RNA sequence: CGGUAGCGGGCGUGGAUCCCUGGAUGUCCGAAUGGGGGAACCCGGCCGGCGGGAACGCCGGUCACCGCGCCUUUUUGCGCGGGGGGAACCUGGGGAACUGAAACAUCUCAGUACCCAGAGGAGAGGAAAGAGAAAUCGACUCCCUGAGUAGCGGCGAGCGAAAGGGGACCAGCCUAAACCGUCCGGCUUGUCCGGGCGGGGUCGUGGGGCCCUCGGACACCGAAUCCCCAGCCUAGCCGA
RNA sequence: CCGUGGUUCGUGGAGCCAUGGGGGAAUCUGGGCGGACCACCGCCUAAGGCUAAGUACUCCGGGUGACCGAUAGCGCACCA
RNA sequence: GGAGGCGUAGGGAAACCGAGUCCGAACAGGGCGUCUAGUCCGCGGCCGUGGACCCGAAACCGGGCGAGCUAGCCCUGGCCAGGGUGAAGCUGGGGUGAGACCCAGUGGAGGCCCGAACCGGUGGGGGAUGCAAACCCCUCGGAUGAGCUGGGGCUAGGAG
RNA sequence: UUAGGCGGGACCUAAGGUGAAGCCGAAAGGCGUAGCCGAAGGGCAGCCGGUUAAUAUUCCGGCCCUUCCCGCAGGUGCGA
RNA sequence: CUGGUGUUGGCUCUUGGUCGCGCCUGCGUAGGAUAGGUGGGAGCCUGUGAACCCCCGCCUCCGGGUGGGGGGGAGGCGCCGGUGAAAUACCACCCUGGCGCGGCUGGGGGCCUAACCCUCGGAUGGGGGGACAGCGCUUGGCGGGCAGUUUGACUGGGGC
RNA sequence: AAGGGGGCCUGACUGCGAGGCCUGCAAGCCGAGCAGGGGCGAAAGCCGGGCCUAGUGAACCGGUGGUCCCGUGUGGAAGG
RNA sequence: CGCGGGGUGGAGCAGCCUGGUAGCUCGUCGGGCUCAUAACCCGAAGGUCGUCGGUUCAAAUCCGGCCCCCGCAACCA
């Protein structure tokens, strides 16, 4: 999942890593670490058709910020925007951001 | 979310409310399809103006039409007509009655908002009702004359 | 009149060659940009020119794409800009293993080598939601020191700060928001909402907005922007 | 809060800075921080941005070597 | 240039005390200390960390370069002398109630046969600082097929 | 080292390649519609002879062709 | 593969959990009969519609506990005590458990469409799936498909 | 008497430890005597397990009971 | 180390939730029937209900400790 639209939000390295044995917390021996990998983490994103000017827009977006994605609705509404191409009003609700 | 409705929904709410909802049930049903809009803060305030010019309009109204009522319910409206006894019958409706209002007193009413069954068939002393707002009643003194 | 003699011809005190500065020309390929392509070759559109010129050819001009201004009647036009290279240095995204641990998996090697994006003569960082114990300091960066300290660590191999002190340098600013003004749009008609623009505002003694009172508004400060100059670089000259 | 990175910090009493996931405020009587947590006493003002100098390097120009002297010194003193 | 570093106090895990201190109830007894000499520079030997006296692996990892050899597949073309055998079908005749089936002619099938090109590489000999980093002679296997082959393409390093 | 006729290009498409659209991916990049590219396959008009020390379906001789432009006559609803 | 959760919505039936309130629950022998435990018990319930009876509600360990409803029209109840370890009335708080209403929450069945997914040459739509699946974060599990390594020394050579 | 029986008892002590055996290190071993508070004995005295020589395991990591020494601005707490 | 539940006659055992019964099968004994064998049927011996302390009129049934067998999960410098 590539880069969330609005937030900007996109996968990052996180490491895997493997343990064993009692916490000292609880009184163990301790932990140890029998492997440490790289992975990675992605973005919820998840996509969010919507309609401006009639038009109807789709955006992709982590599910964190979803709901920005519908304040742009509501504040492209005072907006000139008819006949416009799909990716020109989208482009312009994101200059909004 | 908060939400609030274009259009009443049973057991939901009626028109005008702000009312919550689950977020999903607003983006993907009620909300693309006119039957409610985000309770945002300028939507709010965009509610008010509709919530306090209507109050206003119709609280002008009550009392635009209590102006009437202190002037009717003292008079008396004299309508003289070619006579014999107690009867002689004439076009005297609710039109007759506005027009004689018109030119004996100045002021103006709506003969459909003005309670008589049929044109006054005698001479005599009548009581009508005129209702100009659905709140307002208002007791006419009208006597048909010589 | 290059290395360069040779044959064969020229030029220079009417100041040549040569050196510097600024122009002109600059075929084809290359980011390569009209299109194609096996780089340096092949084929075009529009507008002009040339030849006897319709066909044919040559010449001059023009035509790629992406971004922003959308200033654009979306269509169409216009405008500014990007692309690619660079010895190392710089930031960012990704990121090994040999090796060390006298084996090895945590650990080490090392955020190294390397790949990729980008920046520029530098780049990064930078005006505290800091440090951390003093009722202290006062942006950042760089050097010395603190210190192989404090700590981290199959507490093994190993890893390894910061404050403080001494120095180099020295510098601070702009906004968002309240609120006023205007401009196009909305249709729940409005002391309303939304977008643009201008004003206003910039904070830790907390600041700012708006209303009230004195002050000053001609005082003061002052660029990191623009203008001029010294100076410096790019040829030289005198010199017992 | 969960999974991780950064720091001297290898899960450690593990804060602080960062954030992929979930929940999710407040506008100063507000928030963050001073190594779990709590009280006290203090420091700071997050979630917008710019900024010279001091620093790094050496394709390039110059200057200098108890630097080399043609098997040396750059791979190449020469048509590399 | 005095920041800073070593030294002039040690003992103790530390709080802490101090020519002492620690263990201890001790005013036993022991341990470690006291009873001054250091520090800076040069030179030498050795030690720690750097490749650390020089040359040498088999390997491991990163990024690229290769299917003009070879393997497989995709697209488009080309090649296979001659001879042999004689499947189905067909035709006619026999047969039966009609058939099955039989015979002859015709026909020309096949990862069929002999065998050149072409593709292979069985045995032996030669070669062995070769003509040749795999060749030569005789011999041998296939030769209408799961055939051979040209031109154009695609797949690669724990990958093809 | 001589070409309208031979081969190739200014014709066509195959595998495949590239690739506005679009889809995907930390970056590099991957997939891919249209379009474009891609031939030893499709399509297209030259045969015999002569000549040079050295080229010839290329020069020349004889006999045959192709496309394009203008004009013309006849023909037709012309037109991708 | 798998639970939780995000993306993730509408209607409905059903069923646990815990909390609070109202109510009932309690059967050896003794016994007037079905007595939970205690504590206040000597004085009440009562013409506020009693006993002695008719629908009918559950529960029964088949002897009735209990309790809405119908005619009633003035009497039933324990103290007294006999039976016992415990007294029968009316009150309070508790226990065992069940039921009714009310919060906070879990599990399950069905229908629905509109996120999401498929599809329809017709795309602000129609049909199919559908809050599943897919995808994000997180939980445990299987896991030579793959990866890194370990797999001792002595030894009349090594292994055994 | 180190053997056999009985009486009373817990020295199967706490704080130390001159001096030696052994020995590469690190370990291992014997030990009189001093103080505390005890046991048995009239007493001298003996007693810091067992006639002696085997019956064992460094450090790291953690547990449990003490103590109250450190504990990140201060008091607690976490942790040592 | 931290949990979960058992011990009941010679063997195995529900009684334990919900305190008034040491019950069931198999085992041994005697008797019936039997070619016999089993099976069937009548009767019978056989226990502190692990211990000790405790609430109770009384408890294998309910509590505290303790013994022991099995079981669950985790740790092992
Ligand atoms: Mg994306
Ligand atoms: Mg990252
Ligand atoms: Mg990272
Ligand atoms: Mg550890
Ligand atoms: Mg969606
Ligand atoms: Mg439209
Ligand atoms: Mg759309
Ligand atoms: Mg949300
Ligand atoms: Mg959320
Ligand atoms: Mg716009
Ligand atoms: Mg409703
Ligand atoms: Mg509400
Ligand atoms: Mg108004
Ligand atoms: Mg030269
Ligand atoms: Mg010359
Ligand atoms: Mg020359
Ligand atoms: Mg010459
Ligand atoms: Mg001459
Ligand atoms: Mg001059
Ligand atoms: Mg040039
Ligand atoms: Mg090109
Ligand atoms: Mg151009
Ligand atoms: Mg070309
Ligand atoms: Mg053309
Ligand atoms: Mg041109
Ligand atoms: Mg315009
Ligand atoms: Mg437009
Ligand atoms: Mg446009
Ligand atoms: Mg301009
Ligand atoms: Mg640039
Ligand atoms: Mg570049
Ligand atoms: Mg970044
Ligand atoms: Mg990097
Ligand atoms: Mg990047
Ligand atoms: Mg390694
Ligand atoms: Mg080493
Ligand atoms: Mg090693
Ligand atoms: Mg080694
Ligand atoms: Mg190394
Ligand atoms: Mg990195
Ligand atoms: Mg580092
Ligand atoms: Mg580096
Ligand atoms: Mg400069
Ligand atoms: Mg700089
Ligand atoms: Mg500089
Ligand atoms: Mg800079
Ligand atoms: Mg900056
Ligand atoms: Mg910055
Ligand atoms: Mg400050
Ligand atoms: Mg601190
Ligand atoms: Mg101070
Ligand atoms: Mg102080
Ligand atoms: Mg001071
Ligand atoms: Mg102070
Ligand atoms: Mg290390
Ligand atoms: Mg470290
Ligand atoms: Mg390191
Ligand atoms: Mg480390
Ligand atoms: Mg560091
Ligand atoms: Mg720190
Ligand atoms: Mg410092
Ligand atoms: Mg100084
Ligand atoms: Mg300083
Ligand atoms: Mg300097
Ligand atoms: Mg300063
Ligand atoms: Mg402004
Ligand atoms: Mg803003
Ligand atoms: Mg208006
Ligand atoms: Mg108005
Ligand atoms: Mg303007
Ligand atoms: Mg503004
Ligand atoms: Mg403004
Ligand atoms: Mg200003
Ligand atoms: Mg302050
Ligand atoms: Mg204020
Ligand atoms: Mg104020
Ligand atoms: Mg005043
Ligand atoms: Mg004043
Ligand atoms: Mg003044
Ligand atoms: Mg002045
Ligand atoms: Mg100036
Ligand atoms: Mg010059
Ligand atoms: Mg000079
Ligand atoms: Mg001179
Ligand atoms: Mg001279
Ligand atoms: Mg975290
Ligand atoms: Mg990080
Ligand atoms: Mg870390
Ligand atoms: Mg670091
Ligand atoms: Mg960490
Ligand atoms: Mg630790
Ligand atoms: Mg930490
Ligand atoms: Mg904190
Ligand atoms: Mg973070
Ligand atoms: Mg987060
Ligand atoms: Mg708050
Ligand atoms: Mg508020
Ligand atoms: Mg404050
Ligand atoms: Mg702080
Ligand atoms: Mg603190
Ligand atoms: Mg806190
Ligand atoms: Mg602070
Ligand atoms: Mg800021
Ligand atoms: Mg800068
Ligand atoms: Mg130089
Ligand atoms: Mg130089
Ligand atoms: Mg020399
Ligand atoms: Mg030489
Ligand atoms: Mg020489
Ligand atoms: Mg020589
Ligand atoms: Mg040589
Ligand atoms: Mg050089
Ligand atoms: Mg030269
Ligand atoms: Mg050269
Ligand atoms: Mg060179
Ligand atoms: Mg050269
Ligand atoms: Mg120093
Ligand atoms: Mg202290
Ligand atoms: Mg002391
Ligand atoms: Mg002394
Ligand atoms: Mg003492
Ligand atoms: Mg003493
Ligand atoms: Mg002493
Ligand atoms: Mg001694
Ligand atoms: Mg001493
Ligand atoms: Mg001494
Ligand atoms: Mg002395
Ligand atoms: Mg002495
Ligand atoms: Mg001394
Ligand atoms: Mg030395
Ligand atoms: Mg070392
Ligand atoms: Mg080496
Ligand atoms: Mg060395
Ligand atoms: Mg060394
Ligand atoms: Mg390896
Ligand atoms: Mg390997
Ligand atoms: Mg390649
Ligand atoms: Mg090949
Ligand atoms: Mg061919
Ligand atoms: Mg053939
Ligand atoms: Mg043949
Ligand atoms: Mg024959
Ligand atoms: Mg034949
Ligand atoms: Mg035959
Ligand atoms: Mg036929
Ligand atoms: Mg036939
Ligand atoms: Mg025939
Ligand atoms: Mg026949
Ligand atoms: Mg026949
Ligand atoms: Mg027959
Ligand atoms: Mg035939
Ligand atoms: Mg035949
Ligand atoms: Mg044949
Ligand atoms: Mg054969
Ligand atoms: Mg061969
Ligand atoms: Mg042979
Ligand atoms: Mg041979
Ligand atoms: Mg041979
Ligand atoms: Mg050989
Ligand atoms: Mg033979
Ligand atoms: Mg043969
Ligand atoms: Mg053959
Ligand atoms: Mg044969
Ligand atoms: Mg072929
Ligand atoms: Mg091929
Ligand atoms: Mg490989
Ligand atoms: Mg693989
Ligand atoms: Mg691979
Ligand atoms: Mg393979
Ligand atoms: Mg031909
Ligand atoms: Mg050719
Ligand atoms: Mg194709
Ligand atoms: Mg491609
Ligand atoms: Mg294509
Ligand atoms: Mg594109
Ligand atoms: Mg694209
Ligand atoms: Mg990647
Ligand atoms: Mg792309
Ligand atoms: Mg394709
Ligand atoms: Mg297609
Ligand atoms: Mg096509
Ligand atoms: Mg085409
Ligand atoms: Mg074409
Ligand atoms: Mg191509
Ligand atoms: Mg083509
Ligand atoms: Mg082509
Ligand atoms: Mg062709
Ligand atoms: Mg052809
Ligand atoms: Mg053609
Ligand atoms: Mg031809
Ligand atoms: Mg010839
Ligand atoms: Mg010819
Ligand atoms: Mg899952
Ligand atoms: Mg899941
Ligand atoms: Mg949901
Ligand atoms: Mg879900
Ligand atoms: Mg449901
Ligand atoms: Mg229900
Ligand atoms: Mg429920
Ligand atoms: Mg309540
Ligand atoms: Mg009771
Ligand atoms: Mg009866
Ligand atoms: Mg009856
Ligand atoms: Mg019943
Ligand atoms: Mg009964
Ligand atoms: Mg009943
Ligand atoms: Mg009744
Ligand atoms: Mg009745
Ligand atoms: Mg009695
Ligand atoms: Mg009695
Ligand atoms: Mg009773
Ligand atoms: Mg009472
Ligand atoms: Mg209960
Ligand atoms: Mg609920
Ligand atoms: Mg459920
Ligand atoms: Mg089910
Ligand atoms: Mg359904
Ligand atoms: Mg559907
Ligand atoms: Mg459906
Ligand atoms: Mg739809
Ligand atoms: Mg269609
Ligand atoms: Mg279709
Ligand atoms: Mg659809
Ligand atoms: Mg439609
Ligand atoms: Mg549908
Ligand atoms: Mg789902
Ligand atoms: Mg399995
Ligand atoms: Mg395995
Ligand atoms: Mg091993
Ligand atoms: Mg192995
Ligand atoms: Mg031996
Ligand atoms: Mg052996
Ligand atoms: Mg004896
Ligand atoms: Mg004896
Ligand atoms: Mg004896
Ligand atoms: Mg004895
Ligand atoms: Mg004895
Ligand atoms: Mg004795
Ligand atoms: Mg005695
Ligand atoms: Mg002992
Ligand atoms: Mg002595
Ligand atoms: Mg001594
Ligand atoms: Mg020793
Ligand atoms: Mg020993
Ligand atoms: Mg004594
Ligand atoms: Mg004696
Ligand atoms: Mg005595
Ligand atoms: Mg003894
Ligand atoms: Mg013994
Ligand atoms: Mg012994
Ligand atoms: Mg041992
Ligand atoms: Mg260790
Ligand atoms: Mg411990
Ligand atoms: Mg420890
Ligand atoms: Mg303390
Ligand atoms: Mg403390
Ligand atoms: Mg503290
Ligand atoms: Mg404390
Ligand atoms: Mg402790
Ligand atoms: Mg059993």
């Amino acid at each position: 999942s590539k880069v969330c639209e609005i937030s900007g939000k996109r996968p990052i390295v996180a490491n895997s890593i493997q343990r064993r044995g009692k916490a000292k917390r609880e009184g163990g021996v301790g932990k140890k670490t029998t492997g440490i990998s790289k992975r990675r983490q992605y973005p919820n994103l998840q996509k969010v058709r919507v309609r401006v000017a009639g038009q109807e827009i789709t955006f992709r977006v982590a599910a964190s910020h979803i709901p920005k994605v519908y304040e742009l609705v509501e504040r492209a509404k005072g907006l000139r925007l008819e006949g416009l191409s799909p990716k020109e009003i989208k482009k312009e609700l994101l200059k909004l951001l | 979310m908060k939400v609030i409705l274009l259009e009443p929904l049973e057991n939901l709410g009626d028109v005008g409310q702000v009312v919550d909802v689950k977020p999903g049930y607003a983006r993907n049903y009620l909300l693309p399809r006119g039957l409610a809009v985000l309770a945002t803060e300028s939507n709010l305030k965009a509610l008010e103006a509709r919530i306090r010019a209507q109050a206003k309009r119709l609280a002008e109204r009550k009392a635009e039409a209590e102006r009437l009522k202190e002037i009717l319910e003292n008079l008396t409206l004299t309508i003289p007509v070619r006579a014999g006894e107690t009867k002689i019958y004439g076009s005297v409706t609710a039109k007759d009655i506005a027009e004689a209002l018109s030119r004996q007193h100045g002021i103006t009413i709506d003969p459909k908002r003005l309670a008589l069954e049929k044109p006054i068939k005698e001479l005599g002393e009548y009581v009508l009702t005129y209702k100009p707002h659905p709140e307002v009643p208002i007791q006419l003194k009208v006597s048909v004359v010589a």
